[PDB]
């Protein structure tokens, strides 16, 4: 009966439908059928107190999470049968203001029939809540594209031991909605499709986009297969997480205007649930994409790959648009200047830890005619690229163009409004999170704990981002436009930078336009400049973007619209920093040592030291600039509190340390962070071991900056530190660099030399193995590496960790972590052509692990390998598909589309040859140049070795540009076969076919072309 | 019977000989951060058919490269002193041939193919300055390409046995000096002969009459000629090699050859008959041997190697030692050195020749303590 029941229509607010039993008025236990009226990719959020019991009863556990409804049958199924591909069931505990409840939540999927859910809430047994969830059909046969891999021709839940992978490819054109749905016990790959996909190629029309193209395309990385990712890995640590770090991330269907529906990097236990994802293209689609998605099983090492392209492959039709012209602007690198070394670099240099804070200036500011419109034509547009490359403990300034006494409008912090009055915390799996309430119709959402669990923000902070720069009514515009270098898009996800990049201090500098010559405070709309510090201690590699487009009409017309981006990438530095935190006492990330209220901290010699106090909270607003300048006798070490100290000495630090440097800005509403250089020497004519120089924080913790004296007389045992003669030995056959240089570093024994280096001259094809110790040994507990990720990144200029790939690319680099002695195997190989002369270094160290043993102090000793890679001007006589390859390969093509190509080349003995191919193409057969397609028994699969026992064989699927290379050289075989290796993609089909014959070689033009630099 | 255009097959990517200068490509002429040096090509070379490409943007798309001249293949530069845009056919090249294929939509492929028929080294360079552009008061960078084409050294035969005649080189033999339908040709080492004919076999000048294939690896197959390279060392004078009825027979004059080497060889039935022969295992494993190789001479046509047995480090005459290893062809900067591979029994035999001018000294070292250092200087 109709009547019988109190029917309530679900609170529907930016598009999520809440049904509140908790604290709303309206939806109580007095007595409810709250209906859904449930659209496409609508949230059903439900809200209930602690209870009575439901019909589906669900207990809270961490392998209890089987959300079960009532189909139209009236049988008890799981809500991923009776809604076709669900995503998002989730059963939370939440708390408000002490009130405790649960809750269940989920999304609602594209349905070609019309289905009903009923969750039934019943009482200790009468009914009390029906929530029916009506979800219409919303998608006609022919616009809705999936491909299932739970059953079908496409399942692998019966998938042999010899196939394994169940390959989908269903087109999509403009308005088409689609999705992928996974069996149980298979993830989605990666976390969050179709946000994060796997993207092979996109070809972009110009009359498809309603505003700026907003999207970084990385260094060109479309990402990679999880079936090309695991054979190069280690073996225990084979979970989905690593194989995500592994294969590459891209956000670009954001970026495209798809109506994204997921869950972040909060997913499901894939354990016990249908992972499904959706997407929606824009109804203005007339482009040309192609990305992939997988249902992946890290056991058994099962994958279904869905290779989406589109519907579209015409390359003659796409409007490529002519107004745009691309510019550069390189950055500035300035010596460190602080009002007086500004004076002291310019005569040094000239003549010629400070030298380790360069300072940077991207000036789009000064630079504003790379983002002006050229009176040449007014069609015209300009796009500008700014790539920086900086360290951590470095400072950075970015200057862009403003408009003079701009006022930022204060609707941002009026959309905020963040009080106490809606707090709710809500707790699934035992991990907490902490959400607000739109107060307009009591109406919250889980789409904005997905969003800040992947975006880092809000669902009103995305909304107010978004129509403050739509309704950008001013000439000069941003990326992001509220808050910059407060906020930084890194990824294409705008996030705040002290948040990722933990422990950075927003600097002052002098605002232009400006004859006072003042540092005060710089905000980038504001002043047009914003200065901000790196911190010392950066856990991974980093890179962050921002825009600062100057448009001549006033509004974001895209036809006149100039665009400046700002690529900084923070290379990951790793040493100890010393301090005392006091986040981790009350994830988050602590740079600090923490010697455990009262916090004792060591001053060392030539480094630097940081509290993570909030800005005024503590009780000198100067503090590290400031002193509680006492002698140790004077404070009793147990029963103490902040109030004595109040009647304390205030010396400043710059009378007794000499030149120590006191990094603190506090009058910034949201610095966390401050810190302190210590200098090159210390003294006892100033010092005394009883004499601290004490602060407090918060009137309840405090920090003594004592100096041990047995610590000072450990300084002062240096006097003799000389360079190795290549003892880093070379296997000369087998060209194998061989380096032990493990005894060096070890702090068990006494070492005459604290810092030796090694130095090797390598050539092309040559091997170099080192064997590093790890932090899970004896002596080796404070180990270290320079820089941090060693499969990457190098030291160029001695201290800046850069990409091998930029100074030589195609480097096959790989470590081997050996648990069966916790050490590690360096494995790198130079590609058998070299562009240029190449230096950089490898540094290990072991100086913070201490030995004590018979009362004896022992420390470690810094072993650093110097790397010079020569002229290698052999060139490569194989078939580049790829075009950045020129200088190696012969034959180079850009990789245009319909572009089905043969190559033919034939080698004989004692000749280079290879491939390279683009890293998410198909690779035909599955590990190229090794089990070779044979022509001479008619296009078959054999292994090399079988055919040729006497090759030589490589091959690195991807570097950090993006790209598969393969090489192989015959050494003193007569046999005669014939072998080829198919690219094939979703647009174009390449073949290389190599013929092996022995007296035969290819008509050489003997000599190479010398590629010289001078200066 | 087949013409010889398709004879040296269909393989692409013979070109070799590739200054590339361009945006995309990773010897740019852009203003960067991480690079302040300017890019040369200095090439020296036997030129035998091949072919040149400079990939290079266009003016489009804003002005970007200044070639200079910028016609750079029709009309190239002498020396500094006097930059003119000369024409290409004042230098002495006999029978190029020029591509400008600007057709694809990213670059200026400029193409020269030379010939060796020259008098004298031609020398020519074509600028690509970027200097105009300044971008952060950093400006761009210059290339200064540089090809010196060198005269072949060796005498080159050249027979006529088609209709048109060409007469670029002094005519030796022709069919009225086809004697007794037989051709016997005595090449002395390492020529050329150019039967000027449009029908010759599908499997000839790859074997031989009498014994084995007297062959190297550098058959060139012209689409009116046809030009075998003769290899620089032979075993014996027993071997020949004759295609086809025209008749013609080429075998070299192999007269007593001298190689340079230490050659500390086991075995006494070797072929190679060195200068020096002293002995590697009979002397005590405790003395640092060394044999020094001291080369100087104006024109080098020379061919040095090795004969002890064992392992030989580093592969020699591909990579040597630093005086650390380095390549031979990256201290000596002259191209066309001739590597010859030897898999005997016992000893292990390597050897190089060297034909042409070095311009400074390099001293080579390969290690059989047996060292073996080879160094020959700029004189």
């Amino acid at each position: 009966e109709e009547e019988d029941f109190k029917t309530a229509q679900g609170i529907k607010h930016n598009n999520v439908h809440l049904c509140n039993f908790f604290d709303n008025p309206e939806l109580t236990f007095d007595n409810v059928l709250c209906k859904i009226d449930a659209e496409l990719f609508s949230e059903v959020i439900i809200q209930l107190p602690i209870f009575f019991s439901l019909k589906p009863s669900l207990v809270f556990d961490d392998n209890n999470n089987d959300i079960k409804v009532i189909g139209k049958e009236k049988n008890e199924v799981s809500i991923s049968l009776a809604l076709k591909g669900v995503y998002g069931n989730r059963i939370f505990t939440f708390d408000k203001n002490g009130k405790k409840g649960e809750g269940i939540s989920f999304f609602i999927p594209p349905i070609k029939q019309d289905t009903d859910l009923k969750f039934i809430i019943n009482e200790t047994i009468k009914q009390r809540g029906l929530i029916y969830i009506f979800v219409r059909k919303n998608v006609s046969e022919n616009s809705f594209k999936l491909c299932d891999f739970t059953t079908g021709s496409t399942s692998l839940m019966e998938l042999n031991s010899q196939v394994k992978e169940k390959k989908c490819t269903v087109k999509i054109k403009k308005g088409d909605i689609f999705g992928l749905k996974c069996p149980k016990g298979f993830a989605i790959f990666p976390q969050a499709c179709f946000s994060n996909v796997l993207l092979e190629y996109y070809k972009s029309d110009y009359e498809d986009s309603e505003h700026i193209n907003y999207y970084i395309h990385k260094d060109k990385k479309y990402n990679l297969k999880p079936k090309d990712v695991i054979e190069l890995m280690d073996e225990n640590f084979r979970e989905l997480q690593n194989i995500q770090q592994y294969t590459g991330i891209s956000n670009i269907t954001d970026v495209l205007h798809f109506k994204n529906f997921n869950l972040g990097n909060l997913p499901l236990n894939f354990k016990n649930h249908y992972s499904t994802a959706y997407a929606k293209v824009p109804d203005t689609f007339n482009s040309i994409i192609n990305f992939s998605c997988n249902c992946y099983n890290p056991e058994k090492h099962v994958y279904g790959t869905m290779q989406v392209e589109s519907d579209n492959r015409n390359f003659d039709n796409i409007k490529k648009n002519e107004n745009v012209i691309k510019n550069f602007l390189l950055p500035n690198i300035e010596k460190y200047a602080l009002l007086l070394d500004d004076e002291e670099r310019q005569k040094k240099i000239k003549q010629q830890i400070l030298y380790d804070s360069n300072e940077h200036i991207c000036d789009y500011e000064k630079n504003e005619s790379l983002i002006s419109t050229l009176p040449n034509d007014t069609k015209k547009i300009q796009k500008s690229i700014c790539k920086i490359n900086a360290k951590a403990l470095d400072v950075v300034t970015i200057k862009c163009p403003h408009t003079k006494n701009f006022t930022p409008k204060d609707y941002f912090p009026n959309s905020s409004l963040i009080t106490n009055d809606k707090k709710i915390v809500i707790t699934f799996d035992k991990k907490n999170f902490v959400t607000y309430i739109d107060p307009t119709k009591k109406t919250f959402s889980l789409k904005d704990i997905y969003i800040q669990s992947f975006y880092g923000v809000s669902l009103d902070h995305l909304n107010q981002i978004k129509k403050i720069h739509e309704e950008w009514d001013d000439v000069h515009l941003f990326y992001p436009p509220h808050n910059v270098l407060h906020n930084v898009v890194l990824n294409n996800h705008i996030v705040n930078l002290s948040s990722a990049l933990e422990g950075v201090l927003f600097m002052k500098s002098k605002v232009t336009g400006d004859e006072t010559a003042t540092k005060k405070n710089t905000t980038l709309p504001t002043d047009g400049v914003s200065s901000i510090l790196i911190p010392p201690y950066v856990k991974e590699d980093i890179t962050f973007h921002l825009f600062c487009g100057k448009s001549t009409t006033k509004k974001p017309n895209k036809k006149n619209t100039s665009l400046a981006l700002i690529h900084i990438h923070i290379s990951s530095n790793r040493n100890i920093i010393h301090g005392c935190d006091f986040l981790y006492l009350e994830n988050s990330y602590s740079i600090f040592t923490h010697n455990k209220l009262i916090c004792d901290i060591s001053l060392i010699p030539k480094t630097v030291i940081g509290i993570k106090c909030p800005n005024k909270k503590l009780n000198p607003q100067t503090c590290f600039d400031e002193v509680y300048y006492v002698k140790q006798e004077d404070v009793p070490s147990k029963t103490i509190t902040a109030d004595k100290y109040n009647t304390f000495s205030k010396d400043k630090i710059g009378n007794i340390l000499k030149n120590a440097i006191s990094i603190n800005n506090p009058d910034e509403k949201d610095n966390t962070y401050t810190y302190l250089i210590l200098p090159e020497k210390f003294e006892e004519e100033l010092i005394d071991t009883k004499k601290v120089l004490a602060c407090t924080c918060d009137n309840k913790y405090i920090i003594h900056m004592k100096i041990e004296k047995s610590t000072m007389d450990k300084i002062k045992i240096d006097e003799k530190k000389t360079i190795g003669k290549d003892i880093c030995k070379y296997d000369v056959t087998t060209k194998v660099a061989t380096c032990e240089i493990i005894d060096t570093i070890d702090s068990s024994v006494l070492k005459e030399h604290h810092t030796v280096h090694y130095s090797i001259t390598l050539s092309r094809w040559d091997k170099l193995i080192i064997k590093y110790p790890t932090n899970e040994k004896t002596h080796f507990e404070n180990f270290f590496v320079n820089p941090f990720n060693l499969k990457d990144k190098v030291l160029y200029n001695y201290n800046k960790p850069i990409n091998i790939e930029h100074i030589l690319p195609g480097a096959i680099t790989t470590d081997i972590y050996d648990t069966r002695t916790k050490i590690k195997q360096y494995i790198l190989r130079i590609p058998p052509y070299v562009h240029k002369d190449i230096h950089f270094s490898l540094e290990f160290n072991n100086s913070l692990s201490l030995t004590k043993q018979n009362q004896n102090i022992i420390y470690g000793n810094v072993a650093k390998i110097f790397i010079h890679i020569n002229q290698g001007y052999k060139e490569i006589h194989g078939c580049d598909f790829t075009g950045k390859y020129s200088h190696l390969f012969t034959y180079s093509k850009k990789p245009l589309p319909n572009d089905d190509d043969i190559c033919n080349v034939t080698i004989g003995n004692n000749t280079f040859s290879g491939f390279a191919c683009l890293s998410h193409f198909e690779l035909k057969p599955n590990n190229c140049f090794s089990s070779v397609y044979d022509y001479n028994e008619a296009n078959k699969v054999k292994k090399l070795f079988d055919l040729s026992t006497k090759v030589e064989l490589d091959h690195i699927k991807q570097n950090t540009s993006g790209y598969t290379l393969s090489y192989i050289i015959f050494n003193k075989e007569s046999t005669k076969l014939k072998f080829s290796c198919t690219c094939s993609s979703n647009y174009s089909n390449y073949t290389i076919r190599i013929t092996f014959d022995p007296n035969y070689i290819i008509p050489e033009p003997q000599s190479r072309a010398i590629i010289k630099y001078v200066d | 019977f087949c013409k010889p255009s398709s004879l040296n097959s269909e393989i692409s990517g013979f070109i070799g000989y590739k200054c590339n200068f361009s945006n995309e490509g990773v010897h740019n002429l852009k203003p960067d951060m991480r690079e302040r040096r300017s890019i040369f090509c200095t090439i020296h070379s036997y030129f035998i058919y091949d072919k040149i490409r400079l990939i290079i943007p266009k003016k489009s798309s804003s002005p970007e490269f200044k070639i200079l001249p910028e016609k750079c293949f029709q009309k190239v530069y002498t020396d500094y002193e006097n930059r003119v845009e000369t024409d290409i056919s004042e230098l002495g090249l006999i029978e190029y041939e020029i591509e400008e294929n600007d057709t694809n939509p990213n670059y200026n492929e400029r193409t020269i193919t030379i010939s060796p028929f020259s008098p004298k080294d031609i020398e020519f360079f074509c600028f690509c300055d970027n200097t105009e552009k300044v971008i952060s008061s950093i400006e761009g960078r210059s290339a200064m390409v540089h090809v010196r084409v060198l005269k072949y050294p060796h005498n080159i035969l050249f027979t006529n046995l088609t209709n048109d005649l060409f007469t670029y080189l002094p005519k030796t033999y022709n069919e009225s000096n086809f004697v007794s339908n037989v051709l016997e040709v005595e090449l002395n080492d390492g020529e050329l002969f150019v039967l000027a004919c449009e029908l010759i076999n599908k499997k000839c000048f790859q074997e031989g009459k009498e014994k084995a294939l007297y062959k190297s690896n550098k058959i060139i197959y012209h689409k009116n000629l046809t030009i075998f390279k003769a290899p620089f060392y032979v075993t014996s004078k027993d071997v020949n090699t004759e295609c086809t009825n025209y008749k013609i027979v080429l075998k070299p004059k192999y007269e007593k050859k001298v190689i340079h080497g230490c050659n500390f060889s086991s075995n006494v039935s070797s072929k190679h008959t060195f200068t020096d022969s002293l002995d590697i295992s009979l002397v005590d494993d405790s003395a640092h041997i060394s044999c020094n190789v001291h080369l100087s001479e104006p024109k080098y046509n020379h061919l040095v190697g090795l004969n002890c047995p064992g392992d030989i480090i580093p592969d020699c005459f591909f990579q040597v030692y630093q005086p650390n290893i380095v390549y031979l062809d990256s201290q000596i900067n002259i191209g066309d050195i001739e590597y010859y591979e030897d898999a005997e029994g016992d000893d292990k035999i390597k050897l190089f020749g060297i034909v042409g001018s070095i311009p400074k000294t390099t001293s080579f070292t390969c290690i059989c303590s047996a060292y073996m250092t080879v160094t020959i200087d700029s004189a």
